[PDB]
């Protein structure tokens, strides 16, 4: 055939992929957290936005750090082969690095692992992406007038 | 004949590192709205890292904190994309 | 009104968060080598975030070090595109 | 006119702008820093690259961690009002957050803060690049056969 250039990723499998969507809300009250109020909107948003981009999304609501690593080890096992790509979107408090389970934090690092290039075969090539609302801090911008 | 094990990663994060990221109780978090606002808009018409720029001026230019202490007031947020990607992405084909 | 103060950064590092970064002696950084490189061949072609892909791509496929220390020895390195960017950025007018 | 959008940065000013290039190759001894042999042939590439990009290229080699803040704070209070934007190149020794002096460390916030939208108004709305040849810590990418 004519000349062939690799500059995009391969997007035309016969699946999108996966959208994992992680939404918290509730956490245990030892925890010291606070009720994400409109996260629930978020989490729709999300569901709908990916729908129509024909990604298989899957909703998961108040998971605690146990199930959420359970959940991300699970996926990544699964066989990924006939998908193009892997999404999964975080919702809750956070801290620089970290995500929180209902009951306690998660090493956003320990998430992302499960799916290195050598620990998930049917995803190596292809882009996995984390979409994560969370804070990172607690640095406010005080911005500047334009 | 080999590739990182850290390679085709795409860290897309509502904020920059060490800080705030605000959500509002009824509309959902400025990020993720604007997020779905352009998706919804340019998944069938811009490359990924274009669209997530897009959220970038969004977010960075429509929104800003409102609170009765003035700790919390007038803040601003500018979201955060982080690229170990290899290649460009469409969302179409 | 107002823009974030962190906005318009770009922070392009040679190595993922928590990664070592490597050199040559002779050739120079993995990094800056390819980074001058598609910086020559598409600065006047492509928009900067998609010249740092081709960057990241060159990175990611062409190195690969090579060390009597067997600790040391056929390790691969993936560059980190950070953006508080808000809108394209292109060398050309 | 016609529909005016605003999707790219304005890289027409008179000048590209300042592209700042730190070469710190030879560290002090009791720092317990080797010599970053290579580092010259980066920075002449970094040099020759960005001259051709029409940017104002300006070398600095081995800078302690006092000559880096001094040198990032005076030239962030240049006047960049004819720049379309700013560049920076570390190349140095480094660890997380940090970029090393010959003396010892410096860190990147430190260095960035003082281009800040609300600390440097000649740059505001520009775009501010920084390019970092350094290490991030000491974890060695086993990668996997493609
Ligand atoms: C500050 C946080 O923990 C995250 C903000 C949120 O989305 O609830
Ligand atoms: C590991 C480091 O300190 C940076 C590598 C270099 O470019 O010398």
């Amino acid at each position: 055939s004519g000349i062939s250039l690799d500059n995009s990723y391969k997007m035309d499998y016969p699946e999108m992929g996966l959208c994992i969507i992680i939404n918290n809300k509730n956490f245990h009250k030892s925890t010291g957290m606070t009720s994400r109020s409109g996260t629930d909107v978020d989490a729709a948003n999300l569901r709908e936005t990916f729908r129509n981009l024909k990604y298989e999304v899957r909703n998961k609501n108040d998971l605690t750090r146990e199930e959420i690593v359970e959940l991300m080890r699970d996926v990544s096992k699964e066989d990924h082969s006939k998908r193009s790509s892997f999404v999964c979107v975080l919702l809750s408090h956070g801290e620089e690095g970290i995500i929180f389970g209902t009951n306690g934090p998660v090493d956003l690092k320990k998430i992302t692992n499960f799916f290195r290039g050598d620990r998930c075969r049917s995803l190596t090539g292809k882009p996995k992406l984390f979409i994560i609302q969370a804070c990172r801090g607690t640095e406010l911008d005080c911005g500047i007038e334009t | 004949h080999k590739i990182p094990v850290e390679a085709d990663f795409l860290y897309a994060y509502s904020t920059a590192p060490g800080y705030y990221s605000w959500r509002n109780s009824k509309d959902g978090s400025w990020f993720i709205q604007s997020l779905c606002a352009m998706l919804k808009q340019y998944a069938d018409k811009l490359e990924f890292m274009h669209i997530l720029t897009r959220v970038n001026r969004k977010v960075a230019t429509e929104f800003e904190s409102f609170s009765f202490d003035a700790t919390f007031h007038a803040k601003k947020q500018i979201p955060c994309i982080v690229s170990m990607l290899t290649k460009e992405l469409y969302f179409y084909h």
